[PDB]
């Protein structure tokens, strides 16, 4: 049957999942001796496709449990009146087998009023199974768990103490656990050597298990349609060795990609970074800053709780464009090993221009569930831009989002986890308020890289391509004298731009020369260009620009000191 | 702050939410309980309809702390923390 | 029956259902011996009257597959409590006949509900259908395609996994559509010689399948009309020799085409424009940018992962108005032979006066959709010129269309088949976050049209009109010193303009002649001014004029040099 081996993404909700439930069901008769209330619900949310169903169903089967399963639409397309029949025989039925877990898929069916409420009898329907959920009178060991695409979904009462009262959020699998759900879907197909899923695992992203499902079902049937097929041999059932003959490639799996149309691309993803430091060339004084305000508090709680001493929980990165915040936020965050969740600029214009600022609440509320977590609040002075800047608007620099921000962060540090970090480029006409103690206080200036910082950046950008070991990169480094990583990045992507082109055209000249003149004997000289060399770079350099000009680093090194450390104290000693 | 303090909005001082307070306080009074108590770093831009007679009238400026205010003001941020008998808290407070 | 010759259009989507459901039909016994999913459930979506009804029957009949049609109304029309019979009914009949084909028409009204989901019963036939259509137990090969006028109409549980897991947008035919479109209506009317249904095809614009099938109706009808009534020699049955007799001449396929009305004009076209690079006589080094910017990805997309760059989707075209940014667009497009979207500026303008961005969600749907396509976004400055320009609003150059454009094209490049072309003729009030990496970063420069590009300019305005050899085109071209390719367009259609006035006033008189002065022999001597000759095109350049003044051109040259690369690594060597 199904187990924990057939539920992949390795997410780590099943981990939570089974803490939850072994002792209640692996351990049942240890309740009767104790006096403890276990999870009488669990509601398990995320988008459709997930695996929620297969993860109860797991769980149901390595704890064994009697899984009951009520689907909404089953219950809810039976004629009214005897609906609530079938909801109170499936709860009883499930009593009889105690223990038992009643798995109710679709959950935002049997009961969607969310204080809307249409209808009658849909009402009667959604009161019987709150009579039912908080009718369980504690025997026995039915453990109810529900599926919902979104907690606000499912009506309020549901979600009350009794009912449900504990949530997990499966959510999106991320590029480990994308790649382990294609080891498991991709098993009984007999793959071929060539294709290693994960080429195809880091490309997947936005998909789901079932997404990813139905990309290696396409890819199966290309391989099917391109081979087999022109043989036409076919019976009744196709010869086990003939099929067992073909062997996946990589360009069927990359066409299906092709083919994929994620179902949810648009979610928000709580993902572990994959930066790390190595990517960033420098910034050690930054670097240790960073590792004290974020790692200190976890690693050693103890010894901030003997001084008595509330770490920071907020941080605001100021530089100019292109010096790598968000890499050092994604680094930052990859050390500790903690989710991290990035809202960009165009997200906050977004609320900002809609006037849905309530958004703001639900961005803290899935940056709490997943704790430990990074929460990156990228390029935050996108609405002051879009107010103005030099005279804006006639109010003051208080905005709706920034605001709805500021609350949610007063209400946070409650839970002890989340970590808010802030990028702006235009510190100036950053709110004043953000600034204020118990709000991103620590602020970090990120300066332009240096000839250091300069030469790892251009390493991080270059370590993919093939770089010939001629073109010297410290060179390249130190004689750009004020380039910023865009800066260096745009200078490698030319060059990579140069060096595909020259390949290119190279090669097809080569085979008009075949074609014009067949060779008698057929001896293919390899790639005419195999790896990126100096002239390539030159030309590139050639085309070097730098973005950030001297008067904006000019007016980030006033901001810098006006965070002046005063004038008169640096000689400050007790007297002794 | 929020509508401006320089030039700010067009209109005045009145505002929807200091209007509905004002409308509160009003009908306050009652209850001989509720105490209404408002701190504000701006005074000049504050609503002048405020500080009537029956509103928060009753202005009361707080200085920046003193030598010994600020020596109990160390002393409270720091009692708390184990501070070493060695390091003197007067000299502190008096050098701030 | 009906197969894949009465299904016209070539619109290359029955071609990927036919590619969906050969082997789940045309090989049900090879899934038998094999663990994969089939195509449970496949949503047809497009414009009303394109034959979707009609390629799922050829799809039934050419497969073999027994065809069940559960028209929407009809059981909606049917009597509340037993239309869920009629339903389950249909589906265990389907079931029957294994394999079959289940066809739901109308789809929108069986399940309209998108959460809004009035009424009672109602909500009872959508849960039904849920649980019927989720209750498929893969035993049999039963397919249940549906049929929608768009895909948000249905009730959304009905597009999630496993009810409706794949869709297909059947869209408008194109001109080659139409074109087949009218073959298979004309072929039992015994159409006559002149016409070609070639000039009808390409003025058939906005039509559908339908259309073209009424408009072909109404063609034959007002030949019956003209002929055979006069005789009035009707009995019974008409002779089939004599209504043989009859030919459908040009006159009343135009006067058809003139009372036509097409059934959704509006609608969006994603056609592969029919523009060539022979329609612009130049731009070398556009072109070849251009070639590479788009065509190399693709028709080389192993260089590009080699080298481990990413290439850019996004180009921004600026320069003078009428110098070919659409044009050039559309060649690129043509060449690669991918779909091409168009929004023009009135399009945003629409959206951003009534404060609808979602639409932007919904065009870029659309053009993930018909991949490889060409999303071009045609004078984006617009929404900045209606806020100014000079001071425009208080507020910085954010705008609502631009921000939720940019959150489109931050969640996009998934698709790795949509490339964003922006044209704007005002770069300096552009948004510059539209410029920044992963957006239209590629800033091309389209100048005015040098004298070898006037001439080609000249020669594809002036290729379908007659225009005499005395004529030098060559001239004209070198004369026109800065003329621009609107310019140029002037002048060729006002000299167009000249020679038919000039034509229509001497046949008039010649007319007059003939009817003042009866000549005793008939014999006319044809067309006083057959082709267009040089007095005509030197009456029109008399009032030729360069649009575009010399002030604006400095502007954009100045811009151009505001991309400067720099003044100090021209020179650069590496050190060896
Ligand atoms: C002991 C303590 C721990 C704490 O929390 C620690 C923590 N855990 N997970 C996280 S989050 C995760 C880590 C990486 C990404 C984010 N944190 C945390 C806390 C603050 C800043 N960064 C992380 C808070 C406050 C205290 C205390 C200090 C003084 C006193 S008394 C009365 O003066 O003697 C009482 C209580
Ligand atoms: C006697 C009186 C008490 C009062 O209320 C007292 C009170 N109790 N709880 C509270 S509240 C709580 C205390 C700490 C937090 C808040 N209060 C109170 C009242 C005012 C200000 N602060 C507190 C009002 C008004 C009067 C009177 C004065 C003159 C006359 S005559 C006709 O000229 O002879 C008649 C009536
Ligand atoms: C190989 C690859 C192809 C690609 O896509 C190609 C493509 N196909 N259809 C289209 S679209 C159609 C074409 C005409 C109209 C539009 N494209 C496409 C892509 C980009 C720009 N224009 C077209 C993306 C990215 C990659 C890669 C590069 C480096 C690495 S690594 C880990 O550093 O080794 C891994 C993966
Ligand atoms: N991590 C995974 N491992 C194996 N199968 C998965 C996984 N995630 C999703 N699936 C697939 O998703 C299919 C249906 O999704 P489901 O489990 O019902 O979630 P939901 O109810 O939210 O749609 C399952 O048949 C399963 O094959
Ligand atoms: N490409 C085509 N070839 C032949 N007939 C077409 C075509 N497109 C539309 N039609 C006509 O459209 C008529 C009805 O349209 P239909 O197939 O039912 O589509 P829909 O259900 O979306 O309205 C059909 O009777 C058919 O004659």
């Amino acid at each position: 049957e199904v187990g924990y081996d057939d539920i992949g993404g390795c997410r780590k909700q099943l981990a939570q999942i089974k803490e939850m439930v072994e002792l209640p069901l692996r351990h049942p008769a240890l309740f009767k001796a104790i006096g403890v209330k276990p999870p009488r619900g669990i509601l398990l949310y995320g988008p459709p496709g997930t695996g929620k169903t297969l993860i109860a169903r797991a769980v149901a089967n390595e704890t064994g449990a009697f899984f009951f399963l009520i689907n909404g639409p089953e219950i809810m397309s039976k004629l009214a009146g005897e609906s609530e029949s079938n909801l109170r025989k499936a709860f009883e039925e499930a009593e009889k087998n105690a223990p038992a877990i009643i798995f109710i898929d679709e959950l935002d069916a049997i009961a969607p009023k969310r204080e809307k409420t249409h209808g009658e009898v849909e009402r009667r329907i959604v009161s019987q199974l709150l009579t039912l959920m908080d009718g369980l009178k504690q025997r026995a060991h039915v453990i109810v768990m529900a599926a919902t695409n979104r907690p606000n979904s499912i009506d309020p009462a549901l979600r009350r103490f009794g009912r449900f009262d504990r949530e997990v959020d499966i959510g999106i699998p991320d590029a480990t656990g994308r790649l382990e759900i294609l080891q498991i879907h991709t098993k009984n197909m007999k793959l071929a050597d060539d294709v290693d899923l994960e080429q195809v695992a880091n490309e997947t992203h936005g998909h789901v298990g079932a997404d990813l499902a139905a990309l290696c079902s396409e890819a199966a049937l290309q391989a099917i349609r391109k081979k087999m097929d022109l043989i036409d041999l076919e019976d009744e059932t196709i010869d086990a060795e003939v099929m067992n003959s073909l062997a996946v490639t990589m360009d069927d799996f990359r066409w299906a990609l092709s083919q994929s149309n994620p179902s949810a691309l648009r979610e928000t993803v709580v993902e572990v970074p994959q930066v790390t430091w190595e990517d960033i060339g420098g910034l050690e004084d930054v670097k240790r800053e960073l590792q004290e305000l974020v790692q200190y508090p976890v690693e050693h709680p103890d010894k901030f709780l003997k001084f008595g001493m509330t770490p920071s929980k907020g941080v605001l990165f100021y530089g100019p464009p292109g010096c790598g915040k968000t890499l050092l936020a994604k680094a930052i965050a990859n050390e500790c090993q903690a989710n991290f969740i990035s809202i960009k600029g165009p997200e906050l214009l977004t609320m900002w221009f809609g006037e849905s600022e309530a958004n703001v609440r639900e961005i803290f509320d899935k940056a709490r569930q997943a704790a430990p977590c990074v929460l990156f609040f990228d390029e935050l002075d996108s609405i002051a831009k879009a107010r103005g800047g030099n005279i804006g608007d006639g109010g003051g620099a208080a905005d709706r989002v920034i605001n709805q921000i500021l609350t949610e962060m007063d209400g946070m540090s409650t839970k002890k986890n989340v970590f808010i970090i802030g990028a702006t480029n235009r510190p100036d006409i950053i709110d004043p308020a953000i600034l204020r103690p118990g709000r991103l206080d620590q602020l970090i200036y990120i300066p332009l890289p240096d000839e250091k910082s300069r030469v790892a950046i251009l390493k991080a950008n270059l370590r993919k391509s093939p770089v010939a070991k001629d073109v010297d990169l410290e060179f390249l480094a130190k004689m750009t004298n004020g380039f910023s990583g865009a800066d260096l990045t745009e200078i490698c992507q030319r060059a990579c731009k140069l060096a595909i082109r020259e390949s290119i055209e190279s090669e097809i000249r080569r085979e008009r020369q075949t074609q014009t003149n067949p060779s008698a004997m057929e001896v293919e000289e390899d790639d005419p260009v195999p790896e990126i060399r100096r002239d390539h770079f030159e030309e590139a350099m050639r085309f070097a620009r730098r973005s950030v000009s001297d008067n904006d680093i000019r007016k980030y090194e006033m901001f810098a000191q006006t965070l002046q450390q005063s004038r008169g104290f640096g000689s400050f000693r007790f007297p002794s | 702050k929020a509508r401006g303090g320089n030039i700010g909005d067009g209109g005045g001082a009145a505002d929807r939410v200091i209007n509905q307070i004002l409308t509160e306080m009003d009908g306050m009074s009652t209850k001989k309980n509720v105490f209404i108590i408002g701190a504000t770093n701006r005074p000049d831009i504050i609503d002048p309809a405020i500080l009537r007679p029956g509103r928060l009238d009753q202005l009361i400026y707080i200085p920046l702390p003193d030598e010994k205010s600020r020596v109990a003001i160390l002393k409270a941020n720091l009692r708390k923390s184990p501070v070493a008998k060695d390091v003197d808290l007067e000299f502190l407070a008096k050098m701030t």
